């Protein structure tokens, strides 16, 4: 009964139903409920691009630095997708910028590899360690050289 | 050492995400988000030599992406997965093959055909038809089941052995 209610909250956050999330939240649904991998409702709302659902979940008490089975935080998913509005809101509530997954990758590493330059500029503003190496020994600068991103190289060098 | 860029392609719901997580985390994820596309790195030893695998699990094919486009161009091996209980997925294999053929601009590309969901007995695609398609394309065909780890390792190892040859 309690577990079925949580499964409805996860689907509502992913689908982007503002009315559904608010109704289930007052009904006693857990903001920290997760599926098999570990995606919480903050993971799915940040991934799919819903702003108000992220704000509502944060105020209710959803954990901002939760990680899934691969050690990725909600900042990771929003950076890999190119959601400039969501990432700034996540940083405004005190989220970790230098978190690492099981491969030791930083949200800077993910955004730089995909190619979202405006996301990179925001992370650099809020103190992202450019000289960070993953467990396989690469830097964000090495990504720019490998992928031939001259625009990213200029931002990284500066 | 040597790094390999392996790309997993196919229709939606065929088991691409469960195949890649099973190889790397040795675990079956019952449900995964059908829109997350990510690249993972693994260190395995093939026939005596260690190597690094760079595997991309493609998702969300309807929208253009930069990482996927670069991966497809520079991809050295391609997994063409399909489900044995879905005829439409099997027919889509030709669509992916021709797109990879025109993207790579070559006639011989290291490729391994994969049939997922071996444990489900409601089989709709027979082994003869899948083998006939593989023989016409000249690529090895393997049967996999991410639920029971049946042939998961042999699928990726065979692809690497295909790149060397
Ligand atoms: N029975 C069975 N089910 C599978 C297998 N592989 C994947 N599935 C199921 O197929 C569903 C969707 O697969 P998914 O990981 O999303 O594949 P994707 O869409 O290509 O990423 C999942 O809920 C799995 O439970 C398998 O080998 N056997
Ligand atoms: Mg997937």
């Amino acid at each position: 009964r309690k577990e079925e209610l949580d499964k409805k909250l996860l689907e509502a956050a992913r689908a982007g139903q503002d009315d559904e999330v608010a109704a289930l939240l007052a009904k006693g649904a857990d903001v920290n409920a997760h599926d098999t991998f570990g995606f919480t409702p903050l993971h799915l709302a940040a991934l799919y691009g819903h702003l108000e659902i992220v704000e509502v979940l944060l105020k209710r008490g959803a954990d901002i630095n939760a990680d899934d089975s691969y050690g990725r935080t909600p900042l990771h998913l929003a950076a890999m997708r190119g959601h400039l509005e969501i990432v700034e809101l996540l940083l405004r509530w005190g989220a970790d910028v230098n978190a690492a997954d099981e491969e030791g990758r930083t949200p800077l590493h993910l955004a730089a590899k995909r190619g979202h330059l405006e996301i990179v500029e925001v992370l650099l503003k809020n103190g992202a360690d450019v000289n960070a190496q993953d467990k396989f020994g690469k830097t964000a600068f090495d990504i720019s050289i490998d992928n031939g991103n001259e625009d990213l190289a200029e931002i990284l060098q500066k | 050492m040597t790094e390999y860029k392996l790309v997993v392609v196919g229709a939606v719901g065929v088991g691409k995400s469960a195949l890649t997580i099973q190889l790397i985390q040795n675990h079956f994820v019952d449900e995964y988000d059908p829109t997350i596309e990510d690249s993972y790195r693994k260190q395995v030893v093939i026939d005596g030599e260690t190597c690094l695998l760079d595997i991309l699990d493609t998702a969300g094919q309807e929208e253009y992406s930069a990482m996927r486009d670069q991966y497809m161009r520079t991809g050295e091996g391609f997994l063409c997965v399909f489900a044995i209980n879905n005829t439409k997925s099997f027919e889509d294999i030709h669509h992916y093959r021709e797109q990879i053929k025109r993207v790579k601009d070559s006639e011989d590309v290291p490729m391994v055909l994969v049939g997922n969901k071996c444990d489900l007995p409601s089989r709709t695609v027979d082994t003869k038809q899948a083998q006939d398609l593989a023989r016409s394309y000249g690529i090895p065909f393997i049967e996999t089941s991410a639920k029971t780890r049946q042939g998961v390792d042999d699928a990726f190892y065979t692809l690497v052995r295909e790149i060397r040859k």
